[PDB]
């Protein structure tokens, strides 16, 4: 019936205040209640605010809802922002149908930089029985998320056969993984293989040998 | 307290149908409307369908286009989303939700629906072996998502990282790892337990040095 527009992402510091906006395109924002949901990555949504400004039992009073007539918008204010508030926040209203905003991803800054840890694994004897070999590189414990992953074979770059996942948050840090697919004959025949990650101007690497 | 338990999703071919179920408890079911809402990483939450408390009024989102039907069975405290004429764009996580007049007060855990011409493929599972030691399990070449991985049937809970999968040539691959003290591996076996529901696969692998 109308759209609800939210900023795609907001960043803020620990203990700061943020105001997350939700603008109705057509019709007056006050003509139908606005509700707000929090969703942590990989989890179901939970209600933070309903009926414009009401809090479910259990939601901190750091959270509060309001309606701004002049900008035709609803606002979720979060005071004294905490690390656990990092989440996607969705607004919701209705008229002749139910409308959701696109969600605002809130990030809470302040966590210190952390360099990646690598773990590498050779092909299993069971996989080699099948004439296949998958080299595994696990990348963990790093912040911020931006990383480049690359492989090397007897010291030289190897790009064919590489599959790398984008980083994802786990707890307060990120993880990612990368796989190098080789012929079992390709694995047995080399002297070594290497996974190298570049993060914040640093390289971290580990090698595998048959 | 309120419980909403979804079932009935998984893989389906284009043009075919699926029926999702939400079994509810913890409130007087017949006093409240119920709803379905879906999510895609690209398009956020999208309302799909609602049904009145009494069951005799239904409402549908724009993307349904006369293809889905929502129903409820108050005697079984369950409601249902019958999804017909399915298309690739219907691949999503589907949540059921309870209403409280004007908002959704509780949401289910969500079930994945994948609309694809590809058949189910069960994973191959391979142990990964090299103070502390990190062991792993490679879950190779499966379709569709999800899989789950635990360690010693849940007895090993801290130190577990299960890594988001890569997708190549139509199949998913992931790794899970567990970090334990050296003494654990020398004192008892360490086993990964992999499940792939879409293929009714359940596999236990001991980690051998």
């Amino acid at each position: 019936q109308f759209v609800l527009t939210q900023p795609n992402s907001v960043s803020t510091n620990l203990g700061s205040t943020v105001k997350l906006s939700c603008k109705r395109s057509t019709g007056n924002i006050g003509s139908n209640y606005v509700n707000w949901y929090q969703q942590h990555e990989g989890r179901s949504p939970t209600t933070m605010i309903y009926r414009d400004d009401k809090r479910p039992d259990g939601v901190p009073d750091r959270f509060s809802g309001s309606i701004d007539r002049s900008s035709n918008s609803a606002l979720l204010t979060i005071n004294n922002v905490q690390t656990e508030d990092e989440a996607d926040y969705f607004c919701h209203s209705y008229s002749s149908g139910i409308v959701f905003g696109g969600g605002t991803k809130l990030t809470v800054l302040g966590q210190p930089k952390s360099t990646p840890t690598l773990t590498v694994f050779p092909p299993s004897t069971e996989e080699l029985q099948g004439n296949k070999a998958t080299l595994v590189c696990l990348i963990s414990d790093f912040y911020p998320s931006d990383v480049e992953v690359a492989w090397k074979a007897n010291g030289a770059p190897i790009s064919q056969g590489v599959d790398t996942a984008n980083p994802t948050k786990q707890g307060n840090k990120y993880i990612a993984s990368s796989f190098l697919r080789l012929t079992a004959e390709q694995w047995r025949s080399r002297n070594s293989f290497t996974c190298q990650v570049t993060h914040e101007g640093n390289t971290v690497e580990k090698s595998l040998s048959p | 307290e309120v419980q909403l338990v979804e079932s009935g999703g998984g893989l389906v071919q284009p043009g075919r149908s699926l029926k999702l179920s939400c079994a509810a408890s913890g409130f007087t079911f017949s006093n409240y409307g119920m709803a379905w809402v879906r999510q895609t990483p690209t398009k956020g939450l999208e309302w799909i369908a609602s049904i009145s408390a009494g069951g005799d009024k239904t409402y549908y989102g724009d993307s349904v286009k006369g293809r889905f039907s929502i129903s409820r069975d108050n005697a079984k405290t369950t409601h249902y989303l019958q999804m017909d004429s399915l298309r690739s764009e219907d691949t999503a996580t589907y949540y059921c939700a309870k209403t409280s007049r004007v908002y959704f007060d509780y949401w289910g855990q969500g079930v994945m629906v994948t609309v694809s011409s590809a058949e189910t493929t069960a994973p191959s599972v391979y142990p990964l072996a090299p103070s502390m030691v990190t062991l792993g399990c490679l879950v190779k070449g499966y379709f569709p998502e999800p899989v789950t991985v635990t360690w010693n049937s849940g007895a090993l809970s801290s130190g577990v990282h299960t890594f988001p999968a890569v997708l190549q040539s139509g199949l998913y691959t992931l790794t899970s790892s567990v970090t334990v003290p050296s003494s654990t591996w020398s004192s008892q076996a360490v086993t990964c337990n992999v499940a792939h529901p879409a293929s009714s696969t359940k596999v236990d692998k001991k980690i051998v040095p």
